[PDB]
RNA sequence: CGGGGAAACCCAGGUGGAGGCCUGUAGCGAUGCUGACGUGCAAAUCGCUCGUAUGAUUUGGGUAUCGGAGCGAAAGACUCA
RNA sequence: ACACGAGUUGUUCGGAAACUGAGCACAACGUUAUAUCGUUUUGUUAGGAAAGUGAAGGUACUGAAAAGGGGCAACAGAGAACCUGGGAUUAUAUUCCAAAAAGAAAUUGCAUGUGGG
RNA sequence: CCCAACUGCAGACCGUACUCAUCACCGCAUCAGGUCCCCAAGCAUAGAAUGCUCUGGUACAUAGAGAAAGGUACACUCAGGGAAGUCGGCAAAAUAGAUGCGUAAGUUCGCAAGAAGCAUUGGCUCUGAGGGCAAUUGCCAACUCAGAACUGCUUACGGCGGGGAAUCCAACUGUAUAAUUA
RNA sequence: CGCAUGAAUGGAUUAAUGAGAUUCCCUCUGUCCCGAGUUACUAUCUAGCGAAACGACAGUCAAGGGAACGGACUUGAAGGGCUAAGCGGGGAAAGAAGACCCUGUUGAGUUUGACUCCAGUCUGGCUCUGUGCGGCGACGUUGCUUCACUUAUCGAAUGAAGAGACCAAUGGGCGUGCUGUAAACUGAACCAACGGGUCCGGAGUCUUGUUUCGAGACAUCUGCCAGAUGGGGAGUUU
RNA sequence: GUGGUAAUGCGCACUUGCCAGGUAACAAAUCAAUCCUCCCACGGUGAGCUUUCUUUUCACCAUAAUCCACUUGGGCCUUUUUACGCGUUGUUCGGAGCGGGGGCUCAAGAUUGAAAAAUGCAGCUCGUACUGUGUGAGUUCUGCGCAUUAAAGCAAAAACCUGGGGUGU
C-alpha cells in the first residue's frame, strides 16, 4: 500500500526545518593558536532568542587575532551571562561562569555545559536549555576526562576538548503546562511540521501497520525488531522493557 | 475590591482547562510577569523578554537567567560551587 | 491587463491584421476557390491564450 | 482610595481591558426544511434557517513535495467535473 | 453584431538598467549501461590554482590589500527625481500644451565661463 | 587637479486603448455559480445590522389579457380546543430592544446566568445635575442622565433570545467524507 | 449468576461546552379535530420564439387457456368521429447491458501462519592491508593473537592560520615557545616605529616532507561470495 | 575649520586603502489624532417654495508640488538639592539626579511670504467687460518604541549616512 508517514518524513519535502527566522548556527569560537596557547577576551554584546530554540543565545564580540577587524561569535549563553560581561576563552582563561576552558583544566567536579565531544568540535553536547554535564575525573596517563552528561550516561572525552562553565540558560519551559492546542501551534511553527499528529490506529491499513478496523487496536504486538525494514518499524522499536516502570529507570 | 477568590491571573481561562493544570501554571505565570531584583542597579526592574532573556529597566542590562524566573534554583549552587571551586584552586 | 511583453504584443498585432475579410476582387481570379475567410475570429469564442 | 485587625491578612468602591470568552456584520462555513429545482440558473445551484466570526482565523502573489507515488487535525480525503 | 476609417504620446508614472527572500540550477565535481541524476545559502560552488582589481612607491613597472565562480526568482516586500491648471480630444493623458511654453519645480551625465583652492 | 553657486546641451528602452464582470475572465453560452485590491455620503439606530434618500448608475432580465383546478413563495390571517397530529413538536407560532429589581440546584469557584421571574417605556411643557474661557464677576459651546405636571394608546415599521427538569456520549475552541453521513 | 461490563485495548465520575442521541413540563400555535378566505408568480388564453425524454406496431373490457398476471388469440360485453384542461389506475411506463445472489479454470483493493521470491537490516569468509618486539598453536614456515607504532582508510574541524623539533636517539648521510587575565560588570588597536651593514633584523632557525586533531590496520571502510531474518514490497492461488 | 560651562550651533578639502556604527528595518491595545469627509456657525450669489407658514429650504464658496522666515509631545544640558514629590484614561518614575528657574536638540504642526490669481468656480452686464470668494462626529499619517499573548519575541541586501583612523602636513 501507500508509504508510511514516518518514511515520508525522510524525503525532507515539507518536513524540513523551518529555520528562516533563526540566526544561524550557535558554536563556540574557533580553536586557534591563541585559543590553545593563551586566551582571547570578548565582550557580550547582546542576548537574544532564536525562533524554535528554548535556550537564549549571545552575540559575543572578540577581536580578530590576525587581521584588523572584529569578529562576532554566536554561542549558547550560560545561566547568569549578562550583557557587557567579558568572556574569556582559551587555555589560560580563569575558571568562572561563562568562560571557556579546555576541559582538562577544570578541577574535578565542576558543572559544565556546551561541551565539545571532539577537540575541535566547537561544542556539540549539553546544549539544550537547562542542561549541563558534570565532569567526573581526569585521567592523566591516557589523556581522557570522564563525565556524565544529561542523560546520565558517562562518556570519556579527550581532555584537550573545550567546555563552558555553568548550566544552560533556558531552564524549565517543560515544567509549565501548555493548556491549549493553541499554544502548541507556534510551538513547532518555529521548529518543523511535527504536529498535530494522528495516531496510527486511526489511519487506514494501507498507510500504517496499525491501520486496522472494527475496534481501534493494533492486533499484533507493538514491539518491533531492530532488523525490521523501513515502513515496518513502528511503535516500540526493540523495547527491552515495556509498561510502567515501577522502580529503576536505568540510564538508557 | 477583590474580584476573584482564588483563580487570580488565570481567570482569563473562564471555566476551561481544568483546576489542577490551571493552578499549576499560575505559579510560573505570575513568576515571569513579576519584577525581579536587579543585583546591578538594586531596583526590582527585571521583566522577562522572550524565554530566558531578562532585561532590567534601570540598568538596561540583559541577562540569560532563564525560564519563568531569573535564577533557577540549581543556578545558585553552580554559581556558589565555582566561587568555591575557583577559590580553592588559587591557593 | 496593462502589462504585456512586447514579444506577446506583436503576436496579437499579427492576429489583428489577419482578421480582415477576403478581398472582393480575389474571388474573380480564374480558377478560384476561396470565398469567405475561413480563419476569421472573434474574441468571444476561441480565445488565443498568448 | 477607604474600612477592619495586636498580627497575619481580610472586606468594600473605582480604574484597567484579559480570553483558541458570549451576542452580531463582512468574511469563512454548510445544520434543518429530508423546502425550491430536480430534461435546472447550476454535470451540487437557490431560499429562509443555522455554525464560527482576535484566531489552531480568512485571504492574494510567489515557492516547495506527485503516480505503487504525493499530501492528509485520518473521511480511502484530495492530487484540474 | 457586421462593415469602413481612427485611436494607446513620459528625463520623473509601472517594469528593466540595479536589491535581496522562500527558492531554482548554469559552471565545477561526482554518479549512472545513459545525464534527461544528485550536490549547489547553516557564509555560499569545486581536491579547490575560477580575484585581470591595484594601497604605498618607481613613472604604465612594482605589489599591499581583498577567502568562498556566473546568474535568475517580488508589476503587493526593498528601491523610485513632478505637480496642479486647460477651450488639450469623436476616442489617450501626473504622457499632450512652445516664448508670456497655462506654467511652477525636482534630478542624472558631461561641459565652458566667472568666485575660491 | 579639486571645490562651490549658476549656466549650456542632452535625458535612451517596453507597457499606456478597453474590460475586471447579473455581458468583456473560468464555468461548451451575454449561465441566479466562482474571482484579489483601493475610494465609500444623509436620516432613524449601538450600527458597514436593517429601512428609505441627494450625487453617480439604471428601467436591461420576453411581454399582453387575466378570479379555474393543482402548485411555488426571500406571503398573511382564523371561531372553540391546543400535539389529540406524527417515527419524532417536522413546519409554523412563540420569545424579543433598553433600563431597574430579582435569580436555583450543581461547580474545576471561573461560572451556571440573559437562569427562572416582576416592572418601567409615548407625546408635550418644565426642573435639577454633569463644563470651558477671560479678567467673586462676565461671556460661551456640545451633549447625556434623572425628576415632575399635563395629555394619549387601536399596544401599532425595521431589527431582535422561548424557557425549565433529567439521562447517553465527547472535556472545551478546532478539524473533518468538494457532490447523500458534521 | 452480567448470552458477551471492567480498568491508558483505559474503568468510574465530571462543572462548562454541543447545528450530537433521548424523555417529560410550562408557553405557543392550522401539526391536528377540519378545514375556510385573501395575495404575488405560475398552470390557463394570446403575440413572438420554440426544444427534449421517448418511439417495433399499436392502444376499451370480463372470463378461458398460455411462458402458469393479454392491447392482439378463444367465447362473450362494449365501441360514431374529432377534440380542451386535468389526473396519475394501467402501459408488468421512462433511466442503467441488477450494485443483491450464483456462475467464470475474469480481476482489483487490503490481511496473514498461504505458495513463490525480492529490497532493507544483521552475520561469516576473503579482500581492502601496512611496520616492530612478542604469546599461544600447527607442520624453518604458517594459523591466530596481546601490545607498541603510522603511511592505507575512516570521523571531525578550519578562510586547510602558526605542527613537530631545537630539550638530539634504539635517528639520518628548571621551563617550552612563554607582554596580557584569576569572579565579571561594553574604551582604542591596520597600511612599522626603530636599530645594523639597498639588504639583515625588528618578527629565532631547521624539515626523513602529512593542513591540524581523534581513531587506526580495527570497522560504521570497498567489492564479490555465503546464511539468517524479511507482508516493508512483488507474482499467483485459495 | 571654528563658537557655547554644557545639551550643541555655524557652511578649504579627500577617504569603496582599512575599520566601526547607523538609515533601509518591519510591532498589540488604550488615549490623543494629520490630510480629508460629515455636521453646525457666519452670509455672499443664484435657484426652489409661497392660499397660509417658513430672518426660509437646496447648490457653490476652492489654492498642487517646490522653496523661504508660535504651539504640542519627547530625549538632553546647566543650576538649586529631592524622601516625599512629578505625572497619565491606563497597568509609572527619581541620589544611576525627581521637582523648580533658564537653556540645547528632535518630531508633528500652526503662522507670514515666494509660487498665486494671471487659475478655478458661480452670478451678472451689451463674444466681450464687471461682481463674489469649532473644546462637534468620524479619520492610522503621527505620537509609537528594546514595541502584543508569547514554550509566538515578529525578514534580508543593495544603495545611502556619519564617524574612527588617516591624507592634506
Amino acid at each position: 500500500g501507500k508509504t508510511v508517514l514516518s518514511c515520508r518524513k525522510g524525503n525532507g519535502s515539507v518536513y524540513q526545518v523551518h529555520g528562516h527566522k533563526r540566526l544561524g548556527s550557535a558554536k563556540l569560537r574557533i580553536l586557534d593558536y591563541a585559543e590553545r596557547h593563551g586566551y582571547m577576551r570578548g565582550v557580550v554584546k547582546s542576548i537574544e532568542h532564536e525562533a524554535g530554540r528554548g535556550a537564549a543565545l549571545a552575540r559575543v564580540e572578540f577581536r580578530h587575532p590576525y587581521k584588523f577587524r572584529r569578529v562576532k561569535e554566536l554561542m549558547v549563553a550560560p545561566e547568569g551571562m549578562f550583557t557587557g560581561q567579558s568572556v574569556f576563552c582559551g587555555q589560560k582563561a580563569p575558571l568562572a561562569i561563562g568562560n571557556v576552558l579546555p576541559l582538562g583544566q577544570i578541577t574535578e567536579g565542576c558543572i559544565v555545559c556546551n561541551v565539545e565531544a571532539k577537540p575541535g568540535d566547537r561544542g556539540t553536547l549539553a546544549r539544550a536549555s537547562g542542561d549541563y554535564c558534570i565532569i567526573i575525573s581526569h585521567n592523566h596517563e591516557t589523556g581522557r576526562t570522564r563525565l556524565k552528561l544529561p542523560s546520565g550516561q558517562k562518556k570519556s572525552v579527550p581532555s584537550t576538548s573545550r567546555a563552558m562553565i555553568g548550566i544552560i540558560s533556558g531552564g524549565g519551559r517543560i515544567e509549565k503546562p501548555v493548556l491549549k492546542a493553541g499554544n502548541s501551534f507556534y510551538r513547532f511553527r518555529g521548529k518543523r511540521n511535527c504536529w498535530p499528529k494522528v495516531r496510527g490506529v486511526a489511519r487506514n491499513p494501507v498507510e500504517h501497520p496499525h491501520g486496522g478496523g472494527n475496534h481501534q487496536h493494533i492486533g499484533h504486538p507493538s514491539t518491533v525488531s531492530r532488523h525490521s525494514p523501513p515502513g515496518q518499524k513502528v511503535g516500540l522499536i526493540a523495547a527491552r522493557r515495556t509498561g510502567r516502570i515501577r522502580g529503576g529507570k536505568a540510564v538508557k | 475590591a477583590k474580584r476573584t477568590v482564588k483563580m487570580g491571573v488565570m481567570g482569563r481561562y473562564g471555566t476551561r482547562y481544568g483546576a489542577n493544570p490551571r493552578k499549576r501554571a499560575k505559579k510560573l505565570e505570575v513568576s515571569q510577569h513579576a519584577k525581579h531584583f536587579c543585583s546591578f542597579c538594586g531596583k526590582f526592574a527585571f521583566r522577562r523578554k522572550a524565554v530566558g532573556i531578562w532585561r532590567c529597566d534601570g540598568c538596561s542590562k540583559t541577562v540569560a537567567g532563564g525560564a519563568y524566573t531569573l535564577s533557577t534554583p540549581n543556578n545558585s549552587t553552580v554559581r556558589s560551587t565555582v566561587r568555591r571551586l575557583r577559590e580553592l584552586a588559587k591557593i | 491587463g496593462r502589462f504585456k511583453p512586447l514579444a506577446v504584443k506583436k503576436k496579437y498585432a499579427k492576429k489583428m491584421n489577419q482578421n480582415k475579410p477576403v478581398p472582393y476582387w480575389i474571388r474573380l481570379r480564374t480558377g478560384n476557390r476561396i470565398k469567405w475567410n475561413e480563419k476569421r475570429r472573434h474574441w468571444r469564442r476561441t480565445k488565443l491564450n498568448y
